[PDB]
DNA sequence: CTCAAGTATCGTAGCCTGGTCATTAC
DNA sequence: GTAAGCTAGTATTGACGATACTTGAG
RNA sequence: AAAGACCAGGC
């Protein structure tokens, strides 16, 4: 986006879509002898850190969901503490390349 | 809803010692929380003994649990009480010479879910109702006084109604605040 | 008897065995045609006799007999000739029977009285007994109303056998036929600071119920509350009744002295608006409480009303909520049918006094009872009511709903099975309801909870689930074989309590007293499990409110479910394939419906539940069938995004083009489509292994490939092959008809002329068959005579071959002509399709062949879709079933050699019941693939191996019915 | 709790005569009296998690570092102090400071 | 002798484009 | 002439804003 | 003609 609001500073009357024009058929054209593609091992998580997703789970989460859902709106820990624990299974899943 | 709430900010660091901001902000939540009679009422019994003589019991342990005493509650009934017969003096003739008396300890027990000694109770009474009857004497003192008898607030402020603590700090830094500090 | 030594894949054949036999047994369609039949054989009866008998005075009295129908025929000549439903949707006609009732007069013959439309496949159409007229795809419960077909949605009303607590002023109400039989009990203040007390609300007016208590014959204040049987202690029950005592003395004056309170009930009743034509001892035997004998039994059963009110109020009984299905009822076509002929029936009846009284005062001269009553009020009323959609209003008078009769879809048989199982809460303004639109947990296994509309109409339309049932009315007395378990009489004292017993209720009315309800109830089920007692009677045992109900009315949801202690007789059986009833009849199976099955632990269908640990009483037959009928046919339909699924069972499976019709030459549909060669998918749930239909699927397997294809299956779009689509893939056949009328002036002929374009067409008006037909040719001649005509012309995209014409008169005298025209498909380029899981798009480019990328066997795609797809919408079930397909259409390469290499082979994907990854991956291993389901591919183009692999194998696709030359405009 | 007539079975009324100090109770329906067994007229029944949690002070107990804390005070003592509980549901004691 | 108020009602509450039907005779 | 037999006669899913009335008391 | 009523696709 720095690139092209350069060549739309200082370069002419059509020359950022004329950037468009020559970039975008040249990358389709790269990616085709190559392909890309998404398995099954992309989608399955291992025993060990489905585990940890468990675990921390049936300790953290659910004994305090039995203590502040029954306190009235103020109380959204929840919302972050089961942020914390997406956080932990997104580190997991993003070593699928 | 939103055009009655209020958001009350606090000093910083009584003689700079740890953990005294969150003593001045229950120090005004106690100041200003609204507990009332019939938070602490069990039951109204009426005794027979000028006639006809009222006990709303009481709990020994929510009086100590939010420091209240007998003779508080007495001055806190007795002040609402004089004001509600001199504000808007038409049909309110029955505070007349009723009468209030204030023990830790009573006793009376009618029957049923005793708990046999220092039951706290506000005794009230009537002395303008000079009845032939104790049917109607029954309606007055169960139907007039004892509505207006619960609802009298002892600790807070009669207008308040909820003073809770949040403790803020949403990562907004002072979502409603522009310029004060780091 | 334990249950292991039966073992698991024995009771896995038993469950699909008995989910057979009930289809085999029922069907699809048994709610619908079981009312229908119902209200043939009894309620026509019930209607013309509860109407009663009137006498016209200016006397003359008429009495209504029996009622017959006959079947329906045409009176073209004066033969009688057989009238089967294609006729009807060929002549444009409605197909009715004809209704008579022998009348007896005196101031005696038989009349008849109107025309009901008859269901399809019912006790009085004709094609009940590869006949002419039938398509094999065919089932009933439709109606052809003026040559359409209709179809009723079940309407949910609220169970009106109990009674019903509110809180908006604390109200308790009975509910009954007569608008005259409304009773409510109220806890109010009627006015410093009163006491709440108790008022009745009975005929319209308002009377303390201490003063009822007394009129009806109580003696004593002591009996009155052991009548209402307080539970003891609650100072605010005692308060409320010393205060409803001295509030009822301060009306009457001493009411409990001899007749008082009586005198004051009629001088109450009497001053209202409308005052009922009767003393009141009259009105008490009449309007009040009615199944009910002494007056002794009225006031012990207003004592057990005012007890419930009491135990709703101290928080120890909960309110109605109208959400929780265990408190309504479902109304079919004999529901619906007899409260539209009372109306016409009643309208009948007042233009017959009005027309007789004239002639009455005029002498004699009475004529023959055929003229008096008019016949067409009925049946112009009903078939209007069929052809508006405008029902009547379930209690308001002279009001009309309107969501009660919609319109039989055919784009394929799956779109005309989903119409037929519907169900609808009608609300006031849609928009603001509750918790109406939401799942509520007592649907479980009666209706689908995943498959609904999306929009105004968003969870107030359920569908049936696939085994659920509608029961009926039982006609026989049951009352009197509840004595025989332990039940005992109602006596009359007024002054004997009955404290420990419990009460039973029988359609809401309470008729005895049990001392042992656990044994009961027990009895009462072992004695429904050998048939001698009805399988649709419903027990319910109250723990918390002493109580037993009994319920045998029509409109509750029924299922089946195994009976687990009469589960052992299979072992010493034949495992010859069963009937239903030979497995209700020995209790192995029982009917159970919403209210009994909250005293039931069920174990979850998988019988590793059941017999890993006995503390169940019941098993499901299998978990799918918690779903509707296009739902438990998805594969991995638990594996994908809610939003989804619904996209698939609701939307997408209805506009699928597959399987039409087996005879196509008598439909004359506006349009039909099919495609050239239908095909089955390759996985096998539980349900299509159940029904044994192969119309449930309408698209074909194309094998799929994710990979981006040159930026050209973006933002779902999809890339198809040019070979495959020209070796006939998804290759659409499409007829489309083209209709006109005269009176039997304008006529048909060839105008003479061409103001159009006239070139294939007869002397007759009406091109040949074969003719090749433009846009803006005319198609159907209709030339005024000497000229001025009004013809019938081709639209700016409406070509096609000329597949037959049809020429059909009416009885009226009508002419009526449908020509009809032939196109063939191909895909273009923005034909819209999608696979099983809610993933649609339009077709964006359709490759060569040899440009594809292949496989080391030269396997190229059929479809190829982006990746980017599937991170984003949550169905990541499509790339299971692909997974399981390519699996089980591979050859065993047979690494063991053995003789037995496509035994363990698996293809179910059943819902609830899925296979594990590990069984799919290891399917995929024994082929000779890797697990991760991806494979080498060539480049097409240069030839070079493409450094990633790719995701491929066969999807079950579907070609929807919006094409992209239809969407083409120009103004 | 109320008492029913003798020899009519009705409500009884309190009827406290005026000469003498019996508290009586009568019947609106016949003519009987009666002196109480009970000197109770009038027995009624009445009444027919929302404060502040700390978050980062430790326990010398447990590893939790939140303990609700609240202003109370003793029978003895006059004036209020702040009193610590910590929040694990297996620990559950009550200190100053 | 009028403000407020405690009801007493009114009336709109999703909206827009498509295609379709079926429209009381008295 | 249809008013929607008379039809109930309050006796069953909506729920808020928005405008209009019968009190006491300075 | 005009309105009702239905269905579909979007927002
Ligand atoms: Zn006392
Ligand atoms: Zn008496
Ligand atoms: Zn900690």
């Amino acid at each position: 986006n720095g690139i092209v609001t350069g060549i739309m500073v200082e370069k002419g009357p059509k020359e950022a879509l004329a950037f468009f024009d020559s970039l975008q058929p040249l990358l389709m054209e790269h990616l085709d002898p190559q392909g890309f593609s998404l398995s099954l091992e992309d989608l399955s998580m291992s025993r060990e850190d489905m585990g940890v997703i468990h675990n921390l789970i049936v300790r953290e989460i659910s004994p305090m969901v039995s203590r502040l859902r029954l306190s009235y709106e103020d109380e959204l820990q929840l919302e972050n503490s089961i942020q914390k624990v997406k956080e932990v299974a997104a580190n997991f899943m993003l070593k699928s390349y | 809803t939103n055009d009655r709430r209020v958001i009350l900010y606090l000093n910083e660091c009584r003689c700079g010692k740890k953990y005294c901001q969150e003593n001045s902000a229950y120090t005004v939540r106690n100041k200003l929380k609204k507990v009332s009679l019939k938070d602490t009422a069990v039951e109204f019994l009426v005794e027979y003994r000028i006639c006809l003589h009222g006990h709303i019991h009481l709990n020994k342990t929510l009086l100590e649990g939010w420091n209240i005493s007998m003779q508080d509650i007495l001055q806190r009934c007795e002040d609402a009480i004089n004001s509600l017969v001199q504000k808007k003096k038409k049909k309110a003739e029955d505070f007349k010479k009723m009468n209030l008396s204030v023990s830790e300890c009573c006793s009376f027990r009618g029957p049923g879910s005793s708990k046999d000694s220092d039951m706290p109770c506000l005794m009230f009474s009537s002395y303008n109702a000079t009845d032939p009857d104790l049917e109607r004497t029954l309606d007055v003192l169960c139907n007039t006084i004892y509505p207006v008898l619960l609802e009298t607030v002892i600790k807070g402020d009669p207008r308040i109604a909820s003073a809770n603590i949040i403790w803020n700090s949403p990562e907004t830094t002072t979502w409603i605040r522009s310029l004060h500090a780091s | 008897v334990d249950l292991r030594d039966l073992g698991e894949p024995f009771l896995q054949s038993f469950c699909k065995k008995a989910a057979t036999s009930f289809f085999d047994e029922y069907g699809l369609v048994s709610h619908q045609l079981n009312s229908y039949n119902f209200f043939i054989e009894h309620g026509l009866q019930s209607v013309f006799e509860s109407s009663g008998e009137m006498l016209v005075e200016p006397y003359a009295t008429v009495k209504f007999g029996e009622v017959s129908v006959d079947k329906p025929t045409l009176y073209s000549d004066d033969k009688e000739l057989v009238f089967l439903p294609w006729h009807a949707r060929l002549q444009n006609m409605t197909y009715s029977a004809r209704m008579k009732v022998n009348v007896d007069v005196e101031v005696t013959q038989d009349i008849p009285i109107g025309r009901i439309p008859v269901m399809v496949k019912s006790v009085l159409c004709n094609t009940t007994e590869y006949r002419k007229g039938e398509c094999a795809f065919d089932q009933g419960g439709y109606f052809v109303i003026k040559g359409a077909e209709k179809v009723f949605i079940a309407q949910e009303q609220i169970c009106t056998k109990r009674l019903w607590i509110s809180n908006s002023p604390w109200t308790v109400s009975y509910r009954s036929e007569t608008k005259r039989n409304r009773f409510i009990v109220r806890l109010s203040e009627n006015q410093k600071r009163k006491e709440k007390v108790l008022t009745v609300y009975f005929l319209s007016t308002e009377i303390p119920v201490w003063v009822l208590f007394f009129a009806l014959g109580v003696a004593s204040d002591k009996e009155a509350v052991d009548l209402i049987a307080f539970d003891g202690g609650d100072a605010s029950i005692t308060n409320s009744v010393v205060a409803s005592i001295q509030e009822a003395d301060s009306v009457c004056e001493d009411f409990r002295h001899g007749r008082n309170a009586l005198a004051y009930v009629e001088q109450q009743i009497k001053g209202t608006k409308f005052p009922p034509g009767e003393s009141v001892d009259e009105c008490l035997s009449l309007y009040l409480f009615p199944g009910l004998k002494s007056l002794t039994q009225k006031a012990r059963f207003l004592g057990y009303m005012v007890k419930c009110l009491f135990s709703a109020y101290a928080g120890k009984r909960k309110c109605e909520n109208r959400d929780n299905f265990r408190n309504k009822r479902i109304e079919l076509a004999g529901e619906l049918l007899e409260r539209e002929l009372r109306v016409h029936l009643a309208h009948a009846r007042r233009t017959m006094t009005k027309a007789m009284q004239r002639h009455l005062t005029g002498d004699g001269d009475l004529k023959p009872i055929e003229h008096y009553l008019d016949a067409s009020i009925i049946t112009n009323g009903l078939s209007r009511a069929f052809s508006t959609g405008a029902w009547c209003h379930p209690f308001r008078k002279m009001e009309r709903v309107s969501g009660v009769v919609a319109n039989l879809g055919r784009a394929n048989p799956l779109q005309s099975l989903i119409d037929l199982r519907r169900t609808r809460q009608q609300v006031l303004y849609t928009g603001r309801v509750g918790d109406a639109r939401y799942p509520h947990p007592s649907h479980w296994g009666r209706l689908c909870f995943l498959s609904t509309p999306d929009g105004e109409n968003c969870g107030l339309v359920k569908n049936l689930s696939l085994l659920g049932l509608v029961s009926t009315q039982i006609m026989e007395p049951v009352v009197e074989e509840l004595f025989d378990s332990g039940m005992e009489e109602l006596m009359d004292d007024t002054s004997t309590p009955l404290s420990g017993k419990h009460k039973v209720l029988l359609n809401g009315d309470w008729v005895g007293v049990c001392s042992d309800s656990d044994y009961f109830v027990a009895d009462l089920k072992s004695r429904r499990r050998q048939s001698e007692l009805p399988r649709q009677m419903e027990i319910k045992l109250d723990k918390d409110d002493k109580e037993v109900r009994i319920f045998t009315d029509a409109g509750r949801l029924l299922r089946p479910l195994l009976v687990v202690e009469n589960l052992h007789k299979l072992k010493q059986s034949k495992p010859s394939k069963y009937t239903f009833e030979h497995l209700l009849d020995q209790g192995i199976l029982e009917l159970i419906g919403i209210e009994e099955e909250e005293d039931c632990t069920t174990a979850w269908g998988t019988k590793q539940l059941l017999k890993q640990q006995k503390s169940y009483t019941h098993c499901e037959l299998d978990l799918s069938f918690l779903l509707g009928v296009s739902c438990a046919i998805v594969p991995f339909a638990n594996h994908d995004h809610g939003r989804r699924v619904l996209y698939q069972s609701q939307k997408h499976c209805q506009q699928a083009i597959g399987f039409c019709s087996t005879n196509p030459n008598i439909r004359c549909d506006t349009l039909s489509q099919q495609l050239f060669y239908p095909q089955r998918p390759l996985f096998k749930t539980m349900a299509s292994e159940c029904l044994q239909k192969d119309v449930l699927f309408n698209g074909q397997n194309a094998i799929v490939a994710v990979n981006v294809h040159l930026g050209f299956n973006q933002e779902d779009s999809i890339v198809m092959n040019k070979a495959s689509l020209e070796r006939g893939m998804f290759r659409s056949e499409q007829i489309r008809s083209y209709k006109a009328d005269v009176d039997s002036v304008v006529q048909f002929g060839k105008t003479h002329s061409k103001i159009g374009r006239v070139d294939s067409l007869d002397d007759d008006g009406f091109p040949f068959v074969g003719a090749n037909m433009h846009s803006g040719d005319i198609v159907i001649g209709r030339c005024t005579e000497s000229g001025t005509d009004h013809s019938v012309k081709l639209k700016h995209t409406e070509r096609g071959i000329v597949q037959k014409v049809v020429l059909s008169s009416n009885d009226d005298g009508k002419n009526y002509a449908t020509v009809s025209l032939r196109q063939v498909r191909s895909p273009c380029l923005g034909d819209k399709f999608s696979s099983m899981h809610g993933q649609k798009g339009v077709l964006g480019y359709i490759e060569e062949q040899e440009n594809f990328a292949f496989t080391n066997q030269g396997i190229v795609p059929d479809i190829v879709i982006n990746p980017h797809a599937f991170p984003s919408r949550q169905t990541p079930g499509q790339l299971l079933e692909a997974a399981l397909s390519k699996g089980i259409a591979c050859p065993m390469q047979k690494k063991k050699g053995k003789s037995d290499a496509y035994s363990k082979v698996t293809r179910h994907a059943t819902p609830f019941s899925t296979p594990s990854v590990d069984d799919i991956t290891d399917q995929l291993h024994r082929a000779g693939f890797s697990r991760s389901g991806n494979e080498r591919v060539y480049n097409g183009r240069t030839g070079e191996m493409m450094r990633s692999l790719i995701f491929m194998g066969p999807n079950f696709y579907q070609r929807l019915i919006h094409m992209s030359e239809d969407k083409v405009k120009f103004r | 709790t109320m008492k029913f007539c003798r020899e009519c079975n009705n409500i009884l009324y309190p009827k406290e005569d005026r000469e003498q100090s019996i508290l009586l109770y009568a019947c609106r329906n016949c003519d009987h009296q009666e002196a109480a067994d009970d000197n109770c007229v009038y027995r009624n029944e009445v009444h027919h998690p929302t404060l502040p949690r700390t978050k980062a002070v430790r326990c010398a107990k447990c590893q939790h570092g939140e303990a609700v804390f609240f202003q109370a005070t003793a029978r003895g003592e006059e004036g209020m102090t702040l009193f610590f509980v910590c929040c694990n549901p297996n620990c559950g004691h009550r200190w100053r400071e």
